[PDB]
């Protein structure tokens, strides 16, 4: 086994890890955070999507060795400590963007980064910047409206409709 | 029929499983992630008030994540917490502490060995006030003022308000009748019987894991809670969460004798902390803590009279008693009797009139009142009348058994309304008094006595014989909505029970076990009923989420409420099941029987339909008039209370140069009405007697004068081993009770209420002879040295 | 419940722990069976900053006779008191008194040494070593020496040990063959220290009382040796006349506490009845 | 609104024909819902 | 399919049913049903399924037979509480239950608005002070057998 | 902390304990074997029993670092391995040896030691032999009864 050493939700974390464990794994199984999910085998569904180091990753596409060093935000570590939800979060629940809630952390993370990446997106570039990410209950309608909500809320004003 | 085991089997008990193997799921086994250790810093002073409160040092050191004080809690309006009494007590101490071992501070550290090193670091400075911990002087004009909060000096009986350490005054009877009775009656019998302050002390402690989930609003509390449903709702109150969000749940618990009835400042505390935090808090106190912080029993002094003729017609009952309930009125009681049902002091006699008064006062002693097998101070009731007896018939130079025999109520009278205003249900006294007498060979045992007694006056031997008697009427199963309530709710109980396809059952109720069988008998009533093994049934109490709402368990009444609903319930889907087999078999329901498990057409028992088919049947081919499946709940409001009844019999015998006491033989004679689980009713005995032993024995919590706790502790809480205690011998008869659904009254706890006077009785007794007049319990060795020292009998 | 920290050490000899315990000095104690230690620790009356278990050390268990003592180590459990057929045979007082202490669980655990050693009044071995007339071998940082337990004891927790020493074993003279002995205790209940106890050896020849020795247990600060009492007994045929005598002598030397187990008066008067019975058992097993 | 109108007192309710918003969604969106893979229990295989 | 529901003391409640969500928003809905059928905030109402040890038995949610059975179930539940809730403010207000309406969640006497009972009120009486005919507590269960399916 | 290896319920056991940590809440905290009850804080109870090194021993009165090198059996440990109750658990339940259970597991580790020191005992030997351990149920009686009929049934095995 490994030694790593990283920061998880803004707060240290050090574990024993073999090198094939997959980092989806170790989140879940070993830090018991539990908020990511794996939808598949082949890489496509982006359930399992952490932002790591400033980027959208697909944990399950990754060993935990390979983040020794990383700074992690998870799902679970979206909200305010003063337990207000993020502008991501209130725009899910407002627009309806979730069901089963299945695909929803890795959903909520990668579009963290997508309002980093372009603050003001068009609906197009919604829709294509969450193209790694794969949904069954929603039609992706909503989840684009809580996008766009969430967007508008952390820019003081909306943008399209 | 191997597999039935219904009403009257000894049904071995399914906890016995799990608990045998250490398996059992207490609140001290609990563990969840995140989980943190709370404790308290408490008072060394009796009385006192606070002038500083440094906490520093304890926030300071590692592994320490909060320590509340008062000053914490009054913004949440929480510096003091509503009791069972109408009264409120102090959660963390404010402005003054009111008996030693209040809780002050909470500190909450990672675990509970951190909890305890914090605790000592925190610096309190106290302020002494004058101590009050003699009842008989709590109402003099210079008592010291106890609680400033409600009360404002007054030092009368003759103001706006009462005196400010009076807590109430209570009156029961016809006082006119009562006083002009016994201003004419031959014979006065006047003693000031004192019923000695005790402890539940179960074997578990009190405790708690309070989760607050702040992420969906929902608190999980579980604790050792005789009335998980009661908790869910004052929480909801006095937390503004709504019920909804509130999941009570009361575990397996290690014995409760009413310890475990009301609230503590550990409850609120561990969840203020995890309402805080967002993390558990887990709060297990040790022994020292639980025999003087929480709920004693007793501590009653009752000045009682019975007023007679010169040939023992007994013509009037009046009593007076001072209580004890210590810094807080928190005595568990229905609300509308802050003396119990002490009015059942009349006991098992016929007398025309009576008059009863309580007064209540304030000491700088920890609360509590009701608690340890009491019924609502029933135990206090039947020792003044039991004892009284005996004084009386001391008086009358009569033998006390035919003194009880002459003033029995007789079968014949029930529904007995007696002149304290309860109306018993029904008791068949010369019988069960006969059997008992024959039993253990009374008259020849009186004979045995003289003989001894002789020869001890001839300096023979040094050891005396007494014989003890009791005949108790107990009243168990607090519950007729008219009269009783628990703050605000009925004192009903309930029962659901859903069966499923094949034929299985789960069956829930609003009561809590903590060792009573509970789990085994409840599927017994339903077993009868519906003819389904027992093995069959699953029940369970104490998630308020689940359960059926109850008021709990406590005053013997599980048998008489829950039990009831139970067999209500059943009798519901028996009914239900009755239109379903009229339906397959094509026939009217009148044209139905019953028959054990089935029911067949009269006249042909060929055609019939077994309770396992139409269980089935509900949900396969449900009748196109009725709903699909097959279950039902009741929520039952007894009509009257049960009044089971007993005769006891000790013989003692005493050497007079130690003071040592050695049982030589108890009989204990138990009429409950129908019993469930003769096994299981045995058991409950046992341990009754068990603890009517001690108290009359041994046990006690005493205050010195500064205001000390003495004797809290293991090291001299008398709590017999299996050496000092008793073998016990058990009979029965069975008076059911008319208006209960299967006939059968309380029992729980008709041992501890007949078996301290029974103990007494048999030690006054034995100095009868000598006139040594009333000795006050406990009958320890040291005690009864001093009686024999006072009689000459050492010289 | 919970004891403050500690360092624990588990010195492998007498050599060694007499060693840690002179360095160490007044912050550290011995650790025997625990069941005195563990339980003051617990309420935080006593708060050492080091432990010195003396459970590797093997020289401090045991039994046997040398000369005319008996020589039992330190660490002998009470439970290895009980079952000891040869000490039995030299000093049945010894079980009897034993079955006396405590219950099963901390006669498993608990030890002769510490019972001796404590200090703690309560306590039945020490009031039973004064009747038996026993010598406490103690080994210091200067050296091995012997203290009679007549003269051990002087208060609650106050006895004649120095610093940097440990009791290792307790020489006991055994008595004439045929000799009485009793060992009589008043109790509230199994595991209480005694409200008054009498620990009687006695010999007899020809009807007449040759030699008698008595100790009181829990009937002062600490145990006592009641010399006048048995003196008055020699030279008697231990009848009522010479019974009340002792019973005057024995109860004229103690000054009990006043507490759960009832006032001083009651205690005095205890210590002997106590004594009588005792007498009267040793007299008939003499 | 001490004593809301009969409108007010239905439009509260967030009855039948509103569109009230998810009670699932505020653990379905912090990662506390409790899914089969989420358990974890002593001694438990795989 | 079916539903239980139970009111508690203060007015808040837990109502099960024998379906089972995977994201439809059962949790959410069953409570609407039971708000305005009660006259109780759907915030003060928890929904749960799935537990067989706790909810009432039924056939599971396939077939979009949820609204259809259970919803249906919600409603017939619902309504038998209503009922008795309506005996309890008939004996409380002392008219006869014909002579009561119900606006929105509380019943008043007819032509004299001002003599009313909360639904809220109503759950608190049951289980402080039931009327002597009846059992002490606010709560029913409803199992359903639909007369036909629905066809959208 | 102080390193110690043991044997549980025999199962090889290590663990880092810090020297304060007393026995019971070793077994029952770290080791998670909660059967074992805590019931006084004065050593009088026995609630806390286990068997150690073919002692009963009361484990809140002993450090877990003077276990080191001990065998222990608990509650946990005293089922066969084929899950078959010892005639004890068996004996128990038979006799109705128990309410609350509170008391039972410290009830009966006792008397797996106490019918090992005398496989036939007497009433008078039962109620002395468990005279460490407090019950606030039974009164006694059917836990004499409960430890009569194992005797019986060990008795019966060869
Ligand atoms: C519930 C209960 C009931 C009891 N009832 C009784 C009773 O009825 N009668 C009775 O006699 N006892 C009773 N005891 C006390 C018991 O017998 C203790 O075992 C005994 O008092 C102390 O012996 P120990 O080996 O446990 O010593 P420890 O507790 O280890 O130590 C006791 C003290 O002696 C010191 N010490 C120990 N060994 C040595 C040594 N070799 N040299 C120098 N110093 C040493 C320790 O440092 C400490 O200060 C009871 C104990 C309990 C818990
Ligand atoms: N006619 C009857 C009456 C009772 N029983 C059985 O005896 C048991 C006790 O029933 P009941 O007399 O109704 O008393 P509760 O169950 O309401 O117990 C409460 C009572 O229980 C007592 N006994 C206790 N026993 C244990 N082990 N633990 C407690 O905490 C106890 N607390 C005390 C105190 S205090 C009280 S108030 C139940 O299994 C019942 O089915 C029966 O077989 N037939
Ligand atoms: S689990 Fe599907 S992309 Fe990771
Ligand atoms: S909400 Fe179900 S997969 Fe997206
Ligand atoms: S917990 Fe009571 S003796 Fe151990
Ligand atoms: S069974 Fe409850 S303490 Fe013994
Ligand atoms: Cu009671």
């Amino acid at each position: 086994k490994a030694h790593i050493e990283l920061t998880i939700n803004g707060h240290p974390v050090e574990a024993l890890v073999e090198p094939r464990t997959l980092l989806i794994h170790f989140i879940r199984e070993q830090q018991n955070l539990t908020g990511a999910h794996i939808g598949c085998d082949t890489s496509h569904c982006g359930a399992c999507t952490v932002d790591l180091d400033g980027m959208s990753v697909k944990s399950c596409t990754m060993f935990a060795v390979q983040a020794n060093g990383a700074s992690i935000t998870t799902i679970e570590g979206m909200a305010a400590p003063d337990g207000t939800l993020s502008a991501l979060q209130e725009g899910f629940r407002m627009m309806h963007g979730l069901q089963c809630g299945y695909c929803t952390p890795g959903m909520i993370m990668r579009s963290h980064r997508l309002l980093q990446e372009n603050p003001s997106p068009t609906e197009a570039e919604i829709r294509f910047g969450i193209g790694g990410n794969l949904c069954r209950c929603t039609g992706y309608q909503n989840i684009v409206k809580a996008i766009q909500y969430a967007a508008a809320k952390i820019n003081g004003v909306p943008f399209e409709e | 029929a191997e597999k039935l085991q219904g009403m009257g089997c000894k049904r071995k008990r399914v906890e016995d499983i799990r608990f045998t193997q250490g398996k059992g799921n207490y609140v001290d086994d609990v563990k969840l992630p995140g989980m943190l250790f709370g404790d308290f810093v408490r008072s060394s002073h009796a009385h006192a008030r606070i002038k500083s409160i440094d906490t520093s040092k304890a926030k300071a050191l590692p592994g320490v994540f909060a320590v509340l004080t008062a000053a914490d809690l009054k913004p949440l309006n929480l510096h003091y917490m509503p009791t069972l009494a109408g009264d409120v007590q102090a959660v963390l101490a404010d402005e003054k502490v009111l008996f030693q071992n209040q809780e002050v501070a909470f500190v909450v550290a990672k675990d509970r060995y951190v909890a305890a090193d914090a605790i000592e670091l925190v610096e309190v400075d106290y302020e002494p006030l004058p101590v009050l911990v003699d009842p008989f002087k709590a109402m003099e004009p210079d008592a010291p003022l106890l609680r400033e909060d409600i009360k404002d000096k007054m030092t009368g009986a003759h103001g706006a308000r009462k005196h400010h350490n009076h807590i109430f005054r209570w009156e029961i009877g016809d006082k006119e009748g009562t006083d002009a009775t016994f201003a004419k009656a031959e014979v006065v019998s006047k003693d000031m019987f004192t019923y000695h302050r005790v402890h539940p002390s179960p074997l578990e402690t009190c405790q708690c894991v309070a989760s607050m989930d702040k992420i969906k609003g929902e608190l999980t509390l579980w604790g050792t809670f005789q009335a998980p449903h009661v908790i869910r709702t004052v929480v909801s109150l006095i937390s503004g969460l709504p019920e909804h969000k509130i999941h009570v749940i009361a575990p397996d618990i290690g014995g409760g004798f009413g310890n475990k009835v009301g609230a503590y400042s550990g409850y609120v505390c561990a969840v203020v902390a995890s309402i805080v935090l967002g993390v558990p808090v887990k709060w297990v106190e040790d022994r020292m803590e639980n025999l003087s912080t929480t709920s004693f029993a007793r501590d009653y002094h009752m000045t009682t009279e019975l007023a007679a003729t010169k040939d023992g017609k007994i013509l009037a009952m009046r009593c007076h008693v001072l209580a004890d309930h210590g810094a807080f009125d928190a005595c568990a009681d229905p609300s509308k009797w802050p003396a119990g049902f002490m009015n059942i002091c009349t006991g098992s006699y016929d007398m025309p009139v009576a008059h009863l008064a309580v007064d209540g006062v304030y000491t700088n002693k920890a609360s509590g009142g009701v608690a340890y097998r009491c019924s609502f101070r029933v135990t206090e009731a039947v020792y003044a009348i039991e004892r009284a007896i005996e004084t009386l018939a001391q008086r009358l130079e009569m033998d006390s058994a035919d003194l009880r025999i002459k003033n029995f109520i007789q079968p014949e009278q029930f529904p007995y309304m007696a002149p304290l205003g309860w109306e018993y249900d029904s008791g068949n006294y010369p019988l069960a008094m006969k059997k008992a007498m024959d039993t253990v060979g009374y008259h020849q045992l009186r004979a045995e006595q003289k003989a001894k007694q002789e020869a001890f006056k001839r300096g023979e031997t040094r050891e005396i014989m007494g014989i003890g008697i009791s005949f108790f009427t107990e009243i168990v199963g607090a519950g007729p909505s008219k009269n009783c309530d628990i703050l605000g709710v009925s004192m009903f109980d309930s029962a659901e029970i859903r069966i499923h396809p094949t034929g299985s059952v789960i069956a829930r109720m609003g009561t809590k076990s903590q060792g009573q069988g509970h789990e085994t008998t409840y599927a017994q009533i339903i077993a009868t009923e519906l003819g389904i093994p027992a093995d069959d049934i699953m029940i369970e109490e104490g998630n308020t989420d689940t359960a059926p709402y109850g008021l709990g368990t406590y005053g013997s009444r599980s048998t008489p409420t829950a039990g009831a609903a139970t067999a209500v319930a059943a009798r519901k889907i028996k009914a239900k099941a009755q239109m379903i087999a009229a339906h397959m078999l094509e026939v009217h329901e009148g044209d139905l029987e019953w028959d054990v498990d089935r029911f067949r057409v009269k006249g042909l028992p060929e055609k019939f339909k077994t309770m396992k088919e139409l269980a089935w049947a509900s949900y396969n081919s449900p009748p196109p008039n009725l709903e699909p499946g097959l279950e039902a709940v009741n929520y039952y409001d007894p009509p009257n209370m049960t009044y089971p009844f007993g005769a006891y019999f000790c013989i003692m015998d005493i050497d007079i140069d130690t003071g040592v006491a050695k049982t030589r033989r108890f009989y204990a004679l138990d009429d409950c009405g129908t019993r469930i689980n003769p096994m299981i009713i045995e058991g409950q005995v046992h341990g009754g007697l068990t603890e009517a032993f001690a108290v009359a024995m041994g046990q006690e919590i005493r205050y010195d004068e500064q205001g000390n706790v003495l004797g809290a502790s293991f090291m001299d809480f008398f709590l017999p081993t299996a050496v000092e205690t008793p073998k016990w011998e058990t009979d029965y008869t069975v008076t059911p009770s008319p208006h209960h659904p299967i006939g059968a009254k309380g029992v729980g706890e008709s041992p501890h209420v007949g078996g301290v006077p029974c103990f007494s009785n048999a030690v006054n007794d034995a100095y009868a002879f000598l006139n040594a007049g009333h000795i006050q319990m406990p009958h320890d060795a040291w005690r009864l040295w001093k009686v024999g020292e006072q009689l000459g009998l050492h010289v | 419940m919970i004891p403050g920290s500690f360092d624990y050490h588990r010195p492998k000899s007498i050599a060694d722990a007499v060693a840690l315990l002179t360095k160490l000095g007044e912050d550290a104690r011995p650790l025997a069976g625990g069941h005195s230690l563990i339980p003051i620790m617990k309420t935080r009356l006593a708060t050492p900053e080091h432990l010195v278990d003396l459970r590797d050390i093997g020289d401090l268990v045991g039994i046997r006779e040398e000369g005319t003592d008996v020589v039992i180590g330190a660490m002998t459990t009470q439970h290895a008191l009980i079952g000891s057929d040869f000490l039995a045979a030299k000093l049945p007082i010894i079980r009897e008194t034993s079955l006396l202490i405590a219950d099963p669980q901390i006669r498993y655990m608990g030890t002769i040494g510490g019972n001796a050693a404590n200090g703690d009044p309560g306590n039945d071995m020490p009031a039973l070593m004064q009747c038996l007339g026993a010598a406490y071998e103690l080994t210091g940082p200067e050296g091995a020496r012997i203290v009679a337990a007549r003269d051990y004891y002087q208060g609650a927790y106050f006895t004649a040990i120095e610093p940097g020493e440990l009791l290792t074993a307790i020489r006991i003279p055994v008595p004439p063959t045929g000799h009485g002995y009793a060992y009589e205790k008043l109790k509230r209940k199994i595991g209480d220290y005694a409200t008054a106890a009498a620990a009687v050896v006695l010999t007899m020849s020809g009807g007449k009382c040759v030699s008698a020795s008595i100790g009181l247990t829990n009937v002062a600060n600490t145990p006592l040796w009641a010399e006048e009492a048995g003196k008055v007994l020699v030279g008697t045929a231990l009848d009522k006349p010479a019974l009340d005598k002792a019973v005057a002598l024995a109860e004229a030397i103690t000054a009990p506490a006043s507490d759960g187990r009832g006032p001083a008066e009651y205690r005095t008067k205890m210590a002997g009845v106590m004594l009588r019975r005792a007498v009267e058992r040793a007299k008939a097993r003499a | 609104t001490v004593e809301p109108t009969s409108a007010e007192r239905a439009e509260k309710l967030q009855g039948m024909g509103c569109k009230r918003k998810r009670v699932e969604d505020i653990r379905f969106t912090q990662g506390k819902g409790n899914y089969v893979d989420d358990v974890k229990l002593p001694g438990m295989l795989f």
